[PDB]
RNA sequence: AACUAAUCCUAGCCCUAGCCCUACAAAUAUAAUUAUACUAUUAUAUAAAUCAAAACAUUUAUAAAAGUAUUGGAGA
């Protein structure tokens, strides 16, 4: 759950449970070289590394073994017609690494006449 | 803005209506929903134009500049895959018509009779003319994108029509969070102490 | 919109020596068979369509249309040929002067074959005498003579929109059989260029 | 799983994905509670694997086949919500009768500007608390020459609009 | 979590949000529905409408047997206050 | 300088239309009222100057006091100074 | 085009209203 | 018939009339816009001068009666 507020929690509180979840992320392709086994991901700047794990590992089942993470500073020297510069949103990239031996590579997808130039072809005249 | 025979947001509109343009602008007498008369598939005369008197169907309306499209009239011609390899071949081109250059036909009489608008039975708005009042019916048109609701058959990740149309709603004094705690049976005996709003 | 169709639904085999040659009107009769049920689809949306009556406005239409080239009469131009027929006719003519002329027709025109939601295709055979000359921007003569008469045998292919109630029977191409004679050669003289070759290449 | 992230192997490298058309909210009415919240979910995961291949597709320089499956999608997933707002709004006002799910009330900032002031959780209350006692929510005297200002202002506004209706009631004259 | 004195990290289970994850086999509804399947007219659900189909029938059948009270209105499923819940209507204690 | 190249957009006038045909009417409310009205009551404009006409200090003068508890505060601060400087002119010199 | 009715001033007493604040002081005395 | 240039009409405004007014989420006065404790929390005396009196000093405006009676380095 991103831009919302969680609810305070004070001691003999319930845990905090999100039936609902706003955070939305995207498999991406390495720029760089790594591990098979580690993926990259870009997900919401509010959500932690923590909650990539029990986003995958609950919601798609998938088994991490190391996380790690980083946050890419948008280029703002872009600036429009009126000299107003042009921020790029900012995203953090995830490097997950999965478990029980598993193995990850991003996949393929997207696998007149000649004789008498000049005058129109039509004149038989 | 403004609104051109090129669909707005296209690459043509944005080269007629740059966002630096200050050129005079272009006077539309604004037209009431109920003051319009012209929709897409209406059988219409050329009051006047290229091809005035001649009776056409709507096939397309820009309601922002007032114009209405008729297939096959006032056509200009222009070469169609004009290139540097071939000369091109020419092609009939439609113009815009303003709504004032077409009338409504009566089915009974072909003629361009002035219409007022009035409810039916049904209680859709029908134009009834002004003179020999008659009722002209609201014309069938195929789907723009071309997708027969009927016709269409599920592909993946589409529900079947039974599956969508299913009611499982049963009204009670629960919310959502409360109803899915129910059926999944999830228990918390914790409770979060007092919190002063302020 | 398109009002005509690129292409010939059935292409006529024009016979060697037709020039030469009641007889042949003959023929369509015993070609009828191929024939007729096309023209009973014209004749359908207007019934007045006859193989014997049809050439004579055909006739009109295609002199007409040359008519309009030495006025430069596009827009009359366009109402007489269909949209295919015009970007052949008068592209090649741009900054160019020419004065067509129509002596009398050698042999009278007829229909020869018909084979049409619905765009009826005439065949029609037409010999005419004619004089042309080309000029250049500056009034240079570049093609044709002023007021020779050179004798033409061609098959002229008229389209009409049968569907729309405003269709109208206009040029849309012209069938040329291979024993018609060739054109006349240009007055300028050109220049086949040589093979071109990188610098490491050479001349083979 | 992974392959959720991607679509179906077949589709890739088609020119477009067939799909169908966006629930609509007063179907969504009919779905349960619970089938809402499933609904929710299965949305969600179309929605991230459609945009996981539109990430690539951005980065591949290639088109992306049927973009008009994630604006379904989208256009689903707020209709699931205000349904879903809907039943708690209602219920909200039976049992408490209370309009917002926010503590608020209507407040005087310093600019001597009417706001509504949402509450916030604190531990400790408010007198108890000397920061939230810190923030002001009185105007201070000087506003009284910004009131007026904003009057004037105002009063401003409508002759502008009005001269600015008259410029384009000129083009009306002057085309015709 | 919360950082203690000393400049040390101590992780909150608590605080912690737990994703809740729906198990979606035998569901029937899926990404996107049938142009084949006709669109449903928008009425948005009110408190009249929601109070009518829940509390109204049994107010209804206790009025004409005249078992009814002021002092039970929670019967008919008032709450009195909204602690005890873990999900509270007002003020807000849940996530979306 | 350089002048236009087209000629401004040709205007028509109509000399009998109702307001020019009807002009003046009325003028004479005064003679062939019986005086009960003067001609000076039929003057639309700003209500510091019907019937009555100054220089421009008492035609501002003026309007201050008609207006003056009407009058904006920057409004009546600005025509403040300016009468200042046209007491000066005017009185002064 | 016909002439508007000519412009007339009312006659016979009128009562300004003493509650409404715009109306003069002096036209609410006695005198008045 | 030439390059540089030039050509255009509304973008809008101005004065009166009329009219008082009562037009998403998330984050914020802490370090504003930092989701929860710190640290209590707070504007403003005649308006003057410039200026006029050719400097400068008391002084210097801010419906008719009438610019009259009066006041004033009796001077602006």
């Amino acid at each position: 759950a991103r831009n919302v507020l969680y609810p305070l929690y004070q001691l003999g509180g319930p845990q905090l449970r999100v039936f609902r979840t706003n955070f939305f992320i995207q498999l991406v392709r390495p720029g760089t070289a790594q591990p098979e086994d580690t993926v990259q991901f870009r997900i919401p700047m509010e959500m932690t590394r923590v909650d990539l794990r029990n986003y995958l590992e609950q919601i798609y089942n998938v088994p991490v073994a190391a996380v790690r993470t980083r946050v890419q500073h948008g280029s703002n020297r872009r600036r429009d017609h009126k000299n107003v510069r042009i921020k790029k949103p900012d995203y953090k990239v995830a490097y997950v690494q999965l478990a029980h031996g598993q193995t990850f590579t991003f996949p393929d997808l997207f696998p007149s006449d000649l004789r008498c130039p000049g005058i129109p072809s039509w004149f038989g005249l | 803005y403004r609104y051109g025979m090129s669909r707005p947001g296209s690459i043509a509109d944005k080269r007629k209506n740059p966002p630096w343009s200050r050129r005079r602008p272009v006077v539309v007498e604004p037209i009431s929903d109920e003051d319009w008369h012209l929709f897409c598939g209406d059988m219409v005369e050329i009051l006047e134009g290229k091809d005035a008197g001649k009776q056409g169907k709507v096939v397309q309306v820009v309601r922002q500049r007032n114009w209405v499209v008729l297939e096959g009239l006032n056509t200009h011609y222009r070469y169609i895959g004009r290139t540097k390899d071939h000369r091109g071949t020419m092609i009939a081109s439609e113009a815009p018509l303003l709504h004032h250059q077409v009338k409504l036909v009566d089915p009974v009489d072909r003629k361009p009779t002035e219409i007022q608008w009035r409810f039916t039975e049904a209680g859709e708005r029908v134009r009834v003319s002004t003179r020999s009042g008659r009722i002209i019916p609201k014309p069938e048109f195929p789907r723009a994108d071309g997708i027969v609701p009927e016709t269409w058959t599920d592909g993946p990740k589409d529900t079947s029509v039974e599956d969508a149309l299913e009611r499982t709603y049963v009204p009670r004094l629960k919310t959502l969070e409360e109803d899915v705690m129910e059926a999944m049976g999830i228990q918390e005996t914790r409770r979060f102490k007092k919190v002063y709003w302020y | 919109h398109l009002a005509c169709t690129a292409g010939i639904f059935d292409p006529y085999v024009p016979p060697e020596g037709d020039a030469r040659m009641l007889t042949q009107r003959t023929e369509r009769l015993r070609k009828n068979a191929a024939s007729q049920l096309a023209i009973r689809k014209i004749r359908e949306f207007d019934a007045n369509f006859k193989t014997k009556d049809f050439p004579e406005k055909a006739k009109d239409i295609f002199i007409e249309a040359h008519l309009c080239l030495n006025n430069s009469d596009h827009d009359r131009l366009h109402t007489l040929v269909t949209e295919h027929c015009f970007p052949d006719m008068v592209w090649d003519l741009k900054y160019k002067t020419v004065r067509w002329g129509f002596v009398e027709s050698l042999e009278p025109a007829q229909v020869v074959h018909v084979r049409c939601n619905m765009y009826g295709q005439v065949t029609v055979r037409l010999h005419t005498r004619q004089t042309l000359a080309i000029y250049d921007r500056f009034g240079r003569l570049m093609y044709g003579q002023e007021d020779v008469p050179k004798d033409v045998l061609e098959y002229v292919v008229f389209e009409r929109h049968l569907m729309n109630p405003y269709g109208s029977w206009r040029m849309h191409a012209k069938i040329v059989p291979a024993w018609a004679p060739p054109k006349q050669p240009i007055l300028k003289t050109l220049m086949i260029p040589g093979p071109q070759l990188k610098p490491w290449e050479e001349y083979e | 799983g992974l392959e959720e992230f991607f679509d179906d192997p077949k589709n890739w490298g088609e020119e477009k994905v067939k799909s169908g058309a966006s629930w609509t909210c007063q179907q969504l009415r009919n779905k349960s509670n619970e089938d809402l919240h499933k609904l929710w979910y299965v949305l969600l995961k179309e929605r991230n694997m459609l945009l996981t291949l539109e990430q690539e597709a951005k980065r591949q320089r290639l088109p992306m086949p049927s973009p008009e499956r994630l604006e379904k999608v989208v256009d689903s997933m707020d209709n699931v919500d205000k349904v879903v707002q809907e039943r708690e709004d209602a219920l909200r006002l039976l049992q408490t009768g209370q309009e917002k799910p926010r503590p608020g009330a209507w407040r005087r900032d310093i600019f001597g500007r009417i706001v509504w002031h949402k509450f916030k959780q604190w531990p400790i209350p408010w007198y108890l608390n000397k920061r939230y006692n810190r923030r002001r929510f009185f105007a201070m005297p000087y506003v009284d020459r910004f009131i007026r200002l904003r009057i004037e202002k105002h009063a401003r506004i409508e002759a502008r609009k009005r001269s600015l209706q008259k410029k384009k009631e000129k083009i009306l004259h002057a085309k015709f | 979590g919360i950082y203690t004195s000393d400049r040390k990290f101590v992780q909150i289970k608590e605080m912690v949000p737990e994703f809740v994850v729906p198990d979606l086999t035998g569901f029937k509804l899926k990404p996107y529905v049938n142009y084949r399947a006709p669109a449903g007219i928008d009425t948005p659900l009110t408190a009249k409408a929601l109070f009518q189909e829940t509390v109204a029938p049994a107010i209804e059948k206790d009025f004409k047997e005249g078992t009814f009270d002021a002092n039970n209105l929670e019967k008919y499923g008032f709450e009195p206050t909204q602690e005890g819940k873990l999900f509270q209507l007002y003020p807000k204690n849940f996530p979306r | 300088a350089f002048v236009r190249l087209t000629l401004p957009p040709p205007k028509v006038v109509d000399r009998w239309n109702e307001k020019r045909a009807l002009f003046g009417v009325y003028d004479n409310i005064g003679i062939l009222g019986n005086f009960e009205k003067h001609p000076k009551e039929l003057i639309k404009g700003p209500v510091w100057l019907r019937g009555w006409r100054g220089n421009e200090l008492q035609r501002c003068v003026r309007k201050k006091k008609f207006v003056g508890n009407r009058m904006f505060i920057e409004d009546l601060h600005n025509l403040n100074k300016r009468i200042s400087y046209l007491y000066k002119h005017f009185n002064r010199h | 085009y016909r002439a508007p009715p000519p412009p007339r001033r009312r006659p016979g007493p009128h009562s300004p209203d003493p509650e409404n604040l715009l109306t003069p002081r002096w036209q609410l005395t006695p005198r008045y």
